[PDB]
DNA sequence: CACGTCCCTCTCGA
RNA sequence: AUCGAGAGGG
């Protein structure tokens, strides 16, 4: 397409240390039959996480971008229906803008 | 002509007999006669001189004749052997009556 | 994408072990004459590569072709009478 | 236009209507061969079967001259020939011969021959 | 839940000229090094970078080295100019 | 060139199929391979005398070969030899060679059997040579010890169970051992000479000890060549080298110190490159590379491209090819050629009196001159090229010279579209040189090649000698094809600008003048030059459209059409009706002038003539054309309007169906929907749904049709049938409509939505791909995108899935190649088997043949009397002596009532057997010999009284008939069996013929006079033996194209409506591929099975039989099982429970709804449970008045014991119906059955169709009809019912997805390949397995699929080519017995002298 | 050697448009190769229009040997078989 | 485990 | 030239 564009690669680090920095435990340390009801956070399709409140943490990285802090290429999609977060520094996501 | 309620022992003990055709049919196939259906036409016999004669009144070679299974639904059901032929009577959409022949390979 | 490789991916591939690396604006060295200041329209019609060149700190390694508007590209910068000077087209 | 096919304005065409410009680029070089044995351009003494004479010395035609058929655009020497011959289908005129060397040095051509193709009856739109 | 469906694009990528070039040059690179280490028993080569590269942007195939049969054949194509749209 | 050379010439009959010995390789070798040198004695242009040349050919074009002294061309090769070192299995024989040690004894080389057990002389019995061989080695590889009596014979080894690892093989001893090449070949050559030969072998051609390979046979250059630019030998001459390399070592390495471990590795070696030479696409191996991979000579051949494109398809001379454009005033059978092209086409004219005049003209006019020549060919016969030879004016031909000359006007040609799928697709015209550079075609003949002028390019063949020349305008002249056997119809007709033009010309408000009249009748060039009085004469001379166009229709032309409410006094200017070759009344469209099945062309070419007809399309064309030309017709977007209150009625129309669609859409969202029976909820609702949209989107197009006038333009084009359907005035003007992927509507590729822009989960028709707005509106962002999902869907079934009809013809071309009707009116193949016995079991042509109706059959009882009845002994029903001569006089005559009792006899016993042919009373068939035109082309011509009676006795009617019928011919014999297959063949045709030359209606009806009747009789006699099939056609060939064509072509025009699916790709495309290839897992087993004959009409009879045979288990209602531990615990169990083991408890809950819905209770469920399990399960359960329906089942560890009773007792437990029947719909068709009065009539009757395929059960069932049950499973049929009765299953099974779109192509074609895979015993798949491995040729089966390999196995069986086959003749350079080769032409001195 | 006489003959008395076609052909070819003419020439110059004035007079010397499967045969003359079309 | 419609037109690379 | 790769046309 005409506005279609294809991302070209961030590097997570500094957007997984964020992460942690706001509300992120470790899956080494994860208490299934304890905090269960936890929506899952992907960076780059790995799991390394699970957060308390999702809602407030998708708009608090959903400004962090259209800000700039956050690469504007990067997409993240939170299911709501299935409790899980998905991000992506991912290089040939093809996006378009709105 | 054996029929088998629904089991047979391969006590293989049928052909045994040289001057006796040994045949055996089953209960099961035979509750509704298959040669009453709307596909299957009439089915006759040929006698060693009617053979003889279709082959040589076609120029035929036993072979080129259209071949009938001895197994055929059909070619047991009026024991057939190896050799037989079959004329075969369907109505056809373009000459209402076609004569077909099939030999019993 | 070829910027993002040039920019980065590339010291990223090195890694005796070596360190950064340089990249030069696209020159041909021919038979006699050495560095020629070589341009698209220039090999395009010579039938040579657009090809920069590849230096690393263990040293050369070999050409590696630029896209045109790219980084390492002249046009990239360039404006329109100068590529109308250039035999090149806006 | 019967079958999804039209009817051309001739008086329109002869008035330039969809008049096209045709190139060609045909390309040759110099080859090297080990004992620094290598080809030559020029007008030749095995040759081909077409009009040499439309060469020159220098195993080139200049521009600005019409050709036809299989002559020669392009001579060259591996006597022993490699003559570049106009394409066997094409009817055009000489545009503009280009003279340079590869990053080999070798002696590199390229003849363009141009042609005015013009709208025929059969051509698609 | 649903069955993962293949031909969902926001799930298939587009390895674009960048990513090529790296694919290019990392089995190139690794090459050359292999090359280095052979060198031990500048004197080292450089136009295994430098034709390999050519090679693949030339033929289309994409290198895979120089042996590439059937493998990534049509990646690189001379660009269509009978228009500007084209 | 080629000298002349003494030997005598003949051609191949037989083609000896075998293997060389080695020692036949030495001998026919003309030098021994020694070198691997290329050819460079010192790398000159001399070659080495090692390879290349040492005597083989030549390498040098000037330098004559070592051998046959003639040099180059000329020189066929000579092969040469390389001695191996050590032997080498073949690569092909590689498999064949085990299958044989596997059979013999490895020590003893006698068999491992023989004829003294009772399996080995049954399959000794076998002289089918491949199958004894199978059904030898499938009982041989068992027995594994040379058995030493068993009541002598013979030493004992036991045999090794034989495996292979690639390129060498290895059998186990209780033992590795490696078996040897030379060992398994001293075993092969010892085996018995007559045990090798009952083993599928050969004592001379092909013996076993020559699938391994002592002497390589090299072959000369020809075959691996060598060109220059310095040189560069071919891919094989490089393999040679590198299979002598590897021998070379072996040679000295095992001469010397022999080290074994190398010697069994350069062995190996040389075996791989001996291997992969041969065959490089080998199982496993590496397959080799050189500086790579390497082609193996398998490769070569290998199908498509690979004498299947170097011998079954070759380039040729004598071509060309370029842009088609359309010529509107060019003749029919004529092909505008550039004048370019006739320069560089020739044609060998030999120098003879009648021509010497005119081909010297040329000659001297030369190559430049249009009329002109190229070559002369000379007595010696060396070429003379007239362009440089500078005799090439003083040149004096002589009396037999060629005279290779430019191609003139008028000669014959062949010309093609590319996709010839058709007969039709390379047709015959006659040359007009012309300018500019493109083929010129009358705008007719583009239909039959289905050729626009868009880019499209038609090649051009040109004949060599005045034998193929005639055999062009004989057979395949444009004209002579202008009605096609495909659909037994006209294939070329009006179409474009004369269509459009010749229906607005017939009309009554279309009036031509004067000045314009003139010029229409000069443009007719067969005018009679006489002006027809005009229509109106005195207010001003006018002339009628029709009235004017009537001078081209050609006086003798009788034609009868009535369509919708069609009148003797037309009211729209409806029907057609031509008399005498003038216009009557009716507006000429389409079906009058189209290629309609009896429209204005077929009858012009039956009645007239070929080459009469193809002057109308002239005569036609030149004529409406021009009157086009100057009345004019465009087209504008306002033809596309409707807008005044019609697009204010559309709108509603798709407003109430977003609404009928919401109803269920609602419907269903609170549960209430009522799903239908076997559909889910879901499913159904769609159906519902998407056809609320459909008929609305349908009825927008009607609505739209309905506003435009008769002066819309868009609306014009499809009402003649010039361009446009009613599908597009709907979308371009009303409404576009759902889109259609893969059947379904449009999906959710989002989750649960169908678009971004989209509500989750929403299913109205806005969201799944319904546009609402027309194409003149124009879509919206969203039905846009849809629309282009819909077309590419299309545009995918034009690109993709075509390669699926293009193979399932390439197979049907190719199993019915041979297939031609024969001498004796057989149809036969390459063997001589019959196929049929007169093709399409009536002997007939399909050009020939007419859809007319037998009025014997459907009707009243009552009205039958009526109209055929004829009572001599009686005052009223006596024909009354006004019709006849002598009714008065024979009124009351009882000797002749006798025949009109025989004639009304035979034609109820008539009318009661076509009621047995044709169950369902359709009574319009097609069949020779137009009879309902024939009696109007003798009313006309002999100008009936419909006042004065007839000259006609009794006497004369019925006998004449009689007499008619002995003479209407199919099969010509003598002996019973023949004229009792006369009797049948015709049986069907006299049945129309007694019904329409019934003596009532002769004189009543058709008021036939003497001369008449005897006029109709006599020609109706050469009308039928006409329309008798040519022994000679190609039947079978054409079968395949009639059923290939339509298929590949339908497939072709899908995007030409973009998203609709329909049955295109949905059950045409991939069934018929399932019923080709047969196949047991059919993609949809159906059983319609019929009900019982007296209650067929009431449900309950047929709600009974549903629920017996439905099938049912323990899954089908169970909720959920739970095992329990209980020895009386349960709560809502313990009221039922009142009323050894295990304590383990298995409760199972059921489902209310589910119970009933089968009409089932519990103790059903229970009784079949306990009966499942008998003594040994304790089983108990509640009842329908139970709150909880539930079943307790007791064992009587058991824990994990007991859950295999319940997945036992779950899907494997059979409650009520048949097995593998897994769903079952009732419905009611409407069946058309007899009336008591006589007349058909529609009475509906239940049926049920089914998911499931056991015929052999669901039959026995009481309570349906056992006689018309049906299951599409044609193979289970065949299982069934016998071959016969699966054979019109088969066809059945292929009309069905032939009759949905493009639905008409002839019988005899779908029979005959229908007919193929039967008359063989049973189901023949059309693959190349299927019928590919019949006894046909060698060559013939390798033309398709498994090519290399069947060679093989040929020469490996010493397999025999009879070379009857057309493919044999086609790879042999030979005329093949096809047609025209059917037969063979001798002169005798009597005749030569009778003329002398 | 077998083959069949003319009074046994059994195959269909017209011409087989395949026969026509290539006897049309074949006299047309023998007819430009200088070959004897049997029929009046009547100002004709083409070598089909006459093999076709020569097959409408039957003064075509041509006998069809119409093989049958089995391998045996019956000759049919030019000038004996009718010419339906 | 072998087929995978038909032709036709150009471009380039060992 | 030959093999391979690709883009078009009907
Ligand atoms: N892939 C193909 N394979 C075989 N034959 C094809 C193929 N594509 C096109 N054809 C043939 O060429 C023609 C294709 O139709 P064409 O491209 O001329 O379009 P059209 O029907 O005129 O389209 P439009 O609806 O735009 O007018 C048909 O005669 C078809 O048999
Ligand atoms: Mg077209
Ligand atoms: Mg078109
Ligand atoms: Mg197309
Ligand atoms: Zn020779
Ligand atoms: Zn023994």
């Amino acid at each position: 397409s005409l506005m279609s564009c294809i991302s070209v690669g961030t590097d997570p680090m500094p957007i997984i240390t964020f992460l942690s920095e706001w509300g992120m435990e470790p899956l080494e340390d994860y208490v299934p039959h304890q905090s269960p009801d936890a929506t899952r956070v992907f960076v780059n399709g790995v799991w390394h996480g699970v957060h308390r409140n999702p809602a407030r943490l998708m708009e608090t990285l959903r400004t962090l971008r259209r800000k700039g802090d956050i690469n504007p290429e990067v997409s993240m999609i939170r299911d709501i229906r299935e409790k899980e977060l998905k991000i992506f520094t991912d290089a040939g996501r093809v996006y378009r803008p709105l | 002509i054996f029929v088998y309620q629904n089991n047979i022992t391969p006590s293989k003990l049928v052909p045994s007999i040289p001057p006796a055709t040994i045949e055996t049919f089953n209960e099961a196939a035979l509750v509704v006669n298959i040669t009453h259906h709307e596909l299957v036409p009439k089915h006759i016999r040929l006698s060693s001189d009617e053979k003889r004669e279709l082959l040589k009144r076609y120029r035929l070679k036993e072979s080129q004749l259209p071949r009938i299974q001895r197994a055929d639904p059909v070619a047991l059901y009026l024991g057939l052997k190896r050799g037989e032929v079959v004329k075969i009577i369907r109505k056809s959409e373009t000459s209402g009556r076609y004569a077909s022949y099939r030999i019993c390979m | 994408s070829f910027n993002q490789f040039v920019d980065y991916t590339l010291q990223d591939i090195i890694c005796i072990s070596f360190g950064k690396i340089y990249v030069t604006k696209p020159m041909v060295n021919e038979s006699d004459g050495v560095t020629h200041a070589l341009y698209p329209q220039e090999a395009r019609l010579r039938n040579l590569t657009y090809s920069s060149g590849l230096f690393v700190d263990v040293v050369f390694i070999g050409r590696l072709p630029i896209m045109l508007r790219s980084k390492n590209c002249y046009l990239s910068e360039a404006t329109e009478s100068d590529l109308y000077k250039l035999k090149e087209c806006p | 236009n019967q079958e999804d096919s039209m009817i051309m304005n001739q008086s329109s065409i002869d008035r330039g209507l969809f008049r096209s410009l045709f190139f060609r680029s045909y390309m040759d070089q110099e080859k090297k061969y080990g004992m620094s044995i290598t080809e030559t351009f020029e007008k030749p003494q095995r040759m081909k079967h077409g009009t040499y004479d439309k060469l020159d010395d220098d195993g080139l035609i200049a521009p600005g001259v019409r050709v036809s058929g299989e002559d020669v655009i392009i001579g060259k020497t591996t006597k022993r020939d490699a003559s570049t011959p106009l394409r066997s289908t094409e009817n055009g005129i000489v545009d503009q011969v280009l003279v340079t060397t590869n990053q080999d040095g070798l002696k590199f051509v390229k003849v363009r021959v141009r042609t005015t193709k013009i709208p025929q009856i059969g051509d698609k739109f | 839940k649903d069955q993962d469906d293949r031909d969902h694009f926001g799930k298939k990528r587009l390895d674009l000229a960048g990513p090529l070039l790296a694919q290019l040059f990392k089995t190139l690179f690794k090459k050359l090094t292999k090359d280095i280490f052979r060198y031990m028993q500048l004197a080292i080569n450089a136009k295994t970078i430098t034709s390999g590269l050519k090679y693949a942007l030339a033929t289309g195939n994409w290198g895979e080295q120089k042996k590439a049969m059937s493998s990534r054949a049509g990646v690189s194509q001379v660009l269509n100019r009978y228009t500007y749209s084209s | 060139g080629q000298q002349y050379s003494s030997a005598p010439l003949r051609t191949v009959k037989e083609v000896q199929f075998g293997l060389f010995s080695p020692e036949e390789v030495r001998a026919i070798s003309v030098a021994k391979i020694r070198f691997p040198e290329t050819m460079d004695e010192t790398q000159t242009r001399a070659k080495i005398g090692g390879l290349n040349d040492p005597r083989l050919g030549s390498i040098d074009r000037n330098l004559k070969c070592q051998t046959c002294q003639e040099g180059m061309n000329e020189c066929p090769g000579h092969f040469g030899h390389i001695d191996l070192a050590k032997p080498v299995f073949h690569v092909g024989f590689i498999a064949k060679i085990k299958k044989v040690c596997e059979c013999v004894c490895m020590h003893c080389g006698k068999l491992l059997l023989d004829e003294h057990n009772e399996l080995m002389r049954q399959a000794l019995a076998i002289k089918d040579s491949k199958k004894r061989f199978a059904a030898i080695w499938t009982l041989c590889k068992t027995k594994m010890v040379c058995e030493t009596d068993v009541p002598s014979r013979g030493c004992g080894n036991t045999q090794p169970t034989i495996r292979k690892d690639g390129l060498k093989l290895v059998g186990s001893w209780k033992e590795l051992r490696v078996l040897s090449t030379e060992e398994i070949l001293n075993i092969f050559k010892h085996i018995s000479v007559k045990d090798f030969t009952s083993l599928g072998f050969n004592e001379v051609f092909s013996r076993p000890e020559w699938m391994i390979l002592t002497c390589l046979p090299v072959p000369p250059p020809p075959v691996r060549p060598s060109i220059s630019f310095q040189r560069g030998e071919d891919d094989l001459t490089f393999k040679l080298a590198d299979i002598l390399k590897a021998n070379i070592s072996l040679e000295t390495l095992e001469h010397n110190g022999a080290p074994h471990h190398a010697i069994e590795e350069a062995e190996s070696l040389l075996q791989f490159h001996v291997a992969t030479y041969m065959d490089n696409d080998i199982a496993g191996q590496p397959q080799a590379l050189q500086k790579s991979p390497v082609k193996s000579i398998r490769a070569r051949l290998k199908g498509k491209e690979g004498r299947r494109g170097n011998l079954m398809g070759k380039r040729v001379d004598f071509s060309a090819r370029t842009v088609i454009s359309g010529d509107p005033n060019l003749e029919l059978d004529q092909v505008g050629v550039p004048k370019s092209i006739a320069k560089t086409l020739t044609y060998p004219e030999v120098v003879t009196p009648y021509n010497i005049d005119r081909l010297t003209q040329l000659v001297r006019n030369g190559p430049n001159e249009h009329p002109g020549a190229k070559y002369v060919i000379r007595d010696s016969g060396d070429r003379i090229d007239l362009r440089y030879s500078k005799r090439a004016g003083d040149i004096q031909l002589q009396y037999g010279w060629k005279v290779e000359r430019h191609i003139m006007d008028n000669d014959p040609v062949l010309f093609n579209r590319q996709p010839s799928l058709h007969k039709m697709s390379m047709m015959a015209h006659r040359v007009k040189v012309i300018p500019y550079s493109t083929f010129r075609l009358n705008l007719s003949v583009t239909s039959p090649y289905n050729a626009d002028f868009d880019g499209d390019e038609m090649n051009l063949h040109v004949p060599q000698s005045e034998e193929t020349r005639a055999e062009l305008s004989q057979l395949c002249a444009v004209p002579l094809q202008i009605v096609s056997p495909q659909s037994n119809k006209p294939c070329m007709g009006i179409v474009q600008d004369t269509l459009c033009g010749i229906r607005k010309l017939t009309l009554r408000d279309t009036f031509i003048e004067l000045d314009q009249v003139l010029n229409m009748l000069y443009w007719v060039p067969d005018w009679d030059g006489v002006i027809p009085t005009p229509a109106i004469i005195k207010p001003k001379p006018l002339w009628s459209g029709k009235q004017i166009l009537s001078v081209a229709i050609p006086n003798g032309i009788h034609l009868q059409r009535f369509d919708e409410g069609t009148t003797l006094l037309s009211p729209k200017d409806n029907g057609m009706l031509i008399i005498d070759g003038q216009i009557i009344f009716g507006v000429v469209e389409k079906k009058t002038v189209g290629s309609s099945n009896g429209g204005l062309i077929h009858v012009v070419t039956r009645e007239k003539g070929p080459q009469v007809c193809a002057k109308l399309f002239g005569n036609i064309q030149k004529v409406v054309n021009f009157w086009l030309l100057h009345n004019g017709f465009s087209t504008g977007i306002g033809d596309t309007i409707a807008d005044g209150p019609t697009m204010r009625e559309i709108t509603e129309t798709i407003a109430e169906a977003k609404k009928k669609v919401l109803d269920v859409t609602k419907e269903a969202q609170a549960n209430l929907l009522t799903a239908k029976h076997g559909m889910t909820l879901r499913e159904s609702f769609e159906d519902n749904v998407v056809r609320f949209l459909n008929e609305a989107r349908d009825k927008a197009g009607r609505l739209a049709e309905v506003n435009l006038k008769d002066l819309n333009n868009v609306k014009q084009m499809v009402m003649a049938g010039s361009k446009g359907s009613f599908i597009n005035i709907a979308q371009m003007s009303a409404c576009v409509g759902q889109q259609s992927v893969e059947g379904k509507r449009i999906a959710f590729g989002f989750v649960d939505r169908t678009l971004p822009h989209f509500s989750k989960d929403d299913y109205s028709p806005e969201s799944k791909g319904f546009v609402e707005n027309s194409y003149l509106r124009g879509l919206t962002p969203q039905e846009f995108f849809f629309h282009a999902m819909g077309g590419r869907e299309g545009l995918i079934d034009t690109a993709v899935k075509t390669a699926e009809t293009g193979y399932i013809q390439r197979r049907l071309v190719k199993a019915l190649e041979d297939i031609m009707v024969h001498y004796d009116n057989t149809t036969r193949n390459s063997l001589g088997n019959v196929i049929q016995f007169i093709y399409g079991e009536d002997g007939m042509d399909a050009a020939h043949i007419e859809k007319q109706s037998l009025d014997t059959i459907g009707g009243s009882d009552a009205a039958f009397e009526k109209r055929y009845r004829v009572d001599l002994l009686n005052t009223d029903h006596t024909l009354d002596p006004s019709l006849l001569e002598s009714g008065s006089e024979i009124l009351g005559d009882l000797k002749l009532q006798v025949l009109l009792d025989e004639e009304y006899k035979q034609l109820v016993k008539d009318r009661k057997f076509l009621r047995e042919v044709f169950v369902d009373g359709e009574a319009n068939w097609p069949l020779p010999v137009n009879i309902r035109r024939i009696i109007q082309n003798a009313q006309q011509t002999f100008h009936i009284d419909h006042t004065k009676p007839s000259d006609l006795t009794i006497k004369d009617i019925v006998l004449g008939v009689k007499d008619l019928q002995e003479n209407l011919l199919v099969l010509r014999g003598k002996n019973e069996i023949i004229q009792n297959a006369q009797r049948d063949a015709v049986t069907l045709f006299c049945c129309l013929l007694r019904s329409r030359l019934a003596t009532r209606r002769v004189l009543q009806e058709y008021r036939l006079t003497k001369q008449a009747f005897d006029w109709v009789l006599s020609n109706i006699e050469a009308q039928f033996l006409r329309s008798v099939v040519h022994p000679g056609e190609m039947v079978g060939v054409l079968a395949a194209q009639s059923i290939g064509e339509p298929a590949t072509q339908m497939t072709l025009n899908t995007f030409h409506f973009a998203g609709v699916a329909s049955k295109k790709v949905t059950s045409g495309v991939p069934r018929l591929k399932e019923i080709l290839n047969v196949a047991k897992n059919m993609k949809t087993p159906s059983l319609t099975v019929y009900l019982e004959p007296g209650h067929a009409a009431d449900q309950e009879q047929a709600k009974l039989i549903r629920s017996a045979i439905e099938h049912t288990t323990l899954k089908s209602v169970t909720i959920a099982s739970e095992i329990y531990y209980d020895p009386t615990v349960i709560p809502e169990d313990e009221e039922i429970i009142q009323l050894q083991q295990s304590p383990w408890l298995l409760r199972l809950e059921l489902d209310r709804a589910a119970m009933n819905d089968k009409d089932l209770t519990m103790g059903q469920v229970g009784e079949r449970i306990k009966q499942t399990f008998k003594n040994d399960l304790f089983v108990i359960w509640s009842e329908d008045n139970d709150e909880k329906l539930i079943i307790r089942c007791r064992v009587v560890e058991e824990d994990h014991m007991l859950k295999k009773i319940e997945n036992t007792m779950l899907e494997n437990i059979t409650l009520r119906g048949v097995e593998n029947i897994e769903r079952v719909v009732m419905m009611k068709y409407d069946r058309k059955v007899p009336s008591p009065t006589g007349e058909y009539v529609k009475e509906p009757e239940w049926v049920l169709e089914t998911d499931g395929v056991n015929l052999s059960e669901v039959m026995t069932v009481p309570g349906i009809d056992p006689t018309r049950i049906y299951t599409n499973s044609f193979i289970d049929i065949m299982e069934v019912l016998g071959i016969e009765a699966g054979r019109a299953a088969l066809y059945k099974e292929v009309y069905n997805v032939i009759a949905s779109d493009g639905s008409y192509v002839n019988y005899r074609h779908m029979a005959l390949l229908v007919d193929v895979m039967t008359t063989q015993g049973g189901l023949t798949s059309v693959t190349r397995h299927g019928f590919n491995r019949s006894n046909t040729g060698a060559l013939m089966r390798c033309s398709f699929e498994e090519t290399v390999e069947i060679l093989f196995e040929a020469g490996a069986s010493a397999e025999l080519d009879d070379c009857r086959g057309v493919s044999e003749n086609v790879i042999l350079g030979q005329m093949a017995p096809i047609g025209t080769g059917a037969f063979d032409v001798m002169i005798d001195e009597e005749s030569l002298v009778k003329y002398m | 050697e077998k083959a069949i006489p003319k009074d046994q003959r059994a195959t269909t008395p017209y011409m087989t448009k395949y026969e026509r076609a290539r006897i049309l052909g074949t006299r047309a070819l023998q007819i430009s190769m200088n070959a004897p003419v049997f029929v009046d020439l009547e100002g004709e110059t083409d070598p089909l229009r006459i093999a076709m004035k020569e097959l409408a007079e039957k003064k075509i010397p041509l006998v069809i040997r119409r093989y049958l499967p089995d391998g045996s045969f019956e000759d049919w003359s030019v000038e004996e078989l009718i010419v339906d079309l």
